RNA sequence: UAGCGGCGAGCGAACGGGGAGCAGCCCAGAGCCUGAAUCAGUGUGUGUGUUAGUGGAAGCGUCUGGAAAGGCGCGCGAUACAGGGUGACAGCCCCGUACACAAAAAUGCACAUGCUGUGAGCUCGAUGAGUAGGGCGGGACACGUGGUAUCCUGUCUGAAUAUGGGGGGACCAUCCUCCAAGGCUAAAUACUCCUGACUGACCGAUAGUGAACCAGUACCGUGAGGGAAAGGCGAAAAGAACCCCGGCGAGGGGAGUGAAAAAGAACCUGAAACCGUGUACGUACAAGCAGUGGGAGCACGCUUAGGCGUGUGACUGCGUACCUUUUGUAUAAUGGGUCAGCGACUUAUAUUCUGUAGCAAGGUUAACCGAAUAGGGGAGCCGAAGGGAAACCGAGUGCGUUAAGUUGCAGGGUAUAGACCCGAAACCCGGUGACCGGGAGAUAGCU
């Protein structure tokens, strides 16, 4: 289940992203997924004396689930699935919607 | 419209459940008359299935109400058979 | 009573005893009931004092985490149902639901393909939405086209479920179907 | 049930037919020609399952809305609307889903196989030689070796082998079966330590395996053995930065995160008994199952008085708890501290009766087959024409006559299974130095 790599633009579905796009991170084993400023959260950090804490609330980026988000494809300007084909070297994802070539 | 359906009325009861609950009160003529082959006599008992396997013994015991004219021979014949069976018109001899 | 296919005009005779019989809700009912019955799966067990693990009396019931003092071994809920209650039982069903106009009948219900589009559009020409279908010799085309339709089912006489006729609003019939039940049921 | 049975309790046939498959062979041995059927091993190839796996259809706006999968409106796929995850219930968000494919190897199974080993087919001998049987000294069948069938054995006799010898019926005669004393035979017959899937009108935590929780753990016992209680924050730790007090602890408060902090880690909802605070009433001159009918008074809403309701009850007539056996009882027969949870007449086979459903002088299927609740299957069982022991009578014989019984369901009774439940002492086996597990939820009486 490769649908959603690194460095791809994805849209949320569901939950509080409605309409924001973003660039994913990285993935998890769970299959969460971390997109730049689409989740904000304001974590509160511990003191800690060592490790040069930089002091003060941090804001980083939570976890969402790969099912709220899909891939994005920028040419049709809308969200669409994905599918798998065959290729004369290797397999890549194809968009659909008269499927689109990565 | 299977929520319409009941069943007979006085067919169902729950039953008594002693304590739960202070307010809750607490060979013939007529055999063998047409079988395909029913003619009266002591063979063909055992394939007939009529009378147990190892029964041997066969009778043409009667009781009045003369309803099947069915001649008999081969068994017991006396006079006795004689003033009754013989009212519906069958005949019986030994 | 002569039932008029509706789409060809060739009613078949049938006999008046076997679609004219009073509904007999006492043999419907005992019909029903053994039925479901026999779909219960005995599956059921637990274990006394005299089978709990341990040792003695500390393992009585009444001491907590003991066994149980009214202990049921598995056992099999069905009973057997006469062969003419069956038949009585199904003629009376047959005639309650003539009776009210509530069984289709149609010279032959077949689809050339297996395609479930097809099947639908035919469904929605026919007005007919949760209905069952049955007929006679089984047709791959329509039985494979079936299964994903949950509120359409698709059998054969041999197959006849009276619980499932009271399921489905309307049923479906067919020429060599009607003839078919009505000779194998007598 | 025939039978057995102190003819008592109780114990317990055979034949026949219906079902799955049915196989009888080889040696005691030679003649003709062959390694021709078959049975095993060694290597090629084909197909069919497993150990990784691949492809695999379809959606959006508005509203409540923490977040939509929910309502509304309009579309699509379906040989896939089985299941699971997804901030609330998903066919069209994701893994799967029916369906189509995939192996260098290990490998199980079927085949043409070359090679390596016994071995085609017909002919006519051959019926299993200290073998039966008998007998002596002993042991087992209610039984002190007894009339002792029959079996075990240290030892002695002992014929035939289709010109033949055993067994059975027959009073004897007659009549029927085999080749006894040398071997082999997958097949249909019962079950699960484990493995994959599937199904639960089974349980949801004092239940369900003893254990859903790091359980055969802590713990008890040198010893064998016994043996627990204990799981749920939050969708996402986004786990309260920071400030104040406190002992630079614990316990906290404010702010912030978080829908919610009546979600703060001991973290869903949080009962009763129990324990404290505030609110309104009564009680410091009054005697007893502490309640009941009336009831002035006191405080709050209300008919914005109207005699209305709620909260308390100065006084008044009456007023000796609950379960059991006992004629009956706190009286001096009998037991209970409270709360929450746990716990009690079902089921298996027979027999009797009622209601209910058809069929009906017929009713009715078992096993089994089976497109597996269909249908087949008439094996089988019950009844439909008197009883008197039999004989023999035969609407006739003190007893009866033409009215009708069977099969499913539910219920009311009886017997056998421990069958409404709880509660002994003793005995045996196998172990541990008196104790442990089993017979045994033992047994009879009585609470």
């Amino acid at each position: 289940a490769a649908k959603i790599r690194r460095d791809d633009e994805v849209i949320v579905l569901t939950g509080k992203d409605k309409g924001k796009r973003g660039k994913v991170k990285n993935v998890l084993s769970s299959g969460k997924v971390i997109v730049e400023g689409i989740n904000l959260v304001k974590k509160h950090q511990k003191p800690v004396p060592a490790l040069n804490q930089p002091g003060g609330i941090v804001e980083k980026e939570a976890a969402i689930q790969v099912s709220n988000v899909a891939i994005f494809n920028a040419a049709t300007g809308k969200a669409d699935r994905v599918g798998f084909r065959f290729e004369d070297g290797k397999k890549v994802r194809f968009f659909k919607s008269n499927s689109e070539t990565i | 419209r299977l929520n319409t359906l009941s069943p007979a009325e006085g067919s169902k009861k729950a039953g008594k459940r002693l304590g739960r609950g202070i307010g809750s009160g607490l060979i013939r003529l007529s055999d063998l008359a047409k079988v395909e082959g029913g003619v009266v006599d002591l063979n063909t008992l055992k394939a007939a299935n009529i009378i147990g396997i190892q029964i041997e013994f066969a009778k043409v015991i009667l009781a009045g109400e003369v309803t099947t004219p069915v001649t008999v021979r081969g068994l017991r014949v006396t006079k006795g058979a004689r003033a009754a069976i013989e009212a519906a018109g069958g005949k019986i001899e030994e | 009573m002569e039932l008029v296919l509706k789409d060809a005009q060739s009613a078949l005779t049938v006999s008046e005893t076997t679609f004219g019989r009073d509904f007999n809700e006492a043999l419907v009912h005992q019909v029903v009931v053994a039925y479901a019955a026999g779909a219960r799966q005995g599956t059921r067990a637990q274990k006394t004092r005299a089978e709990v693990t341990g040792s003695g009396s500390i393992k009585s019931p009444i001491w907590r985490s003991g066994g149980v003092t009214f202990a049921a071994r598995p056992q099999d809920h069905s009973q057997k149902v006469n062969k003419k209650m069956y038949r009585g039982a199904l003629k009376s069903i047959l005639s309650e639901l003539v009776r009210q106009d509530r069984l289709i009948v149609v010279e032959k219900f077949s689809v050339e393909a297996p395609k479930t589009k097809l099947l639908a559009q035919k469904l929605k020409d026919m007005a007919l939405e949760d209905v069952l279908i049955i007929t006679g010799e089984l047709d791959e085309n329509l039985f494979l086209a079936a299964r994903n339709l949950h509120k359409v089912d698709v059998r054969d006489a041999t197959g006849i479920d009276p619980v499932s006729l009271i399921a489905f609003d309307k049923v479906v019939m067919t020429a060599d179907a009607v003839k078919q039940v009505e000779e194998m049921l007598a």
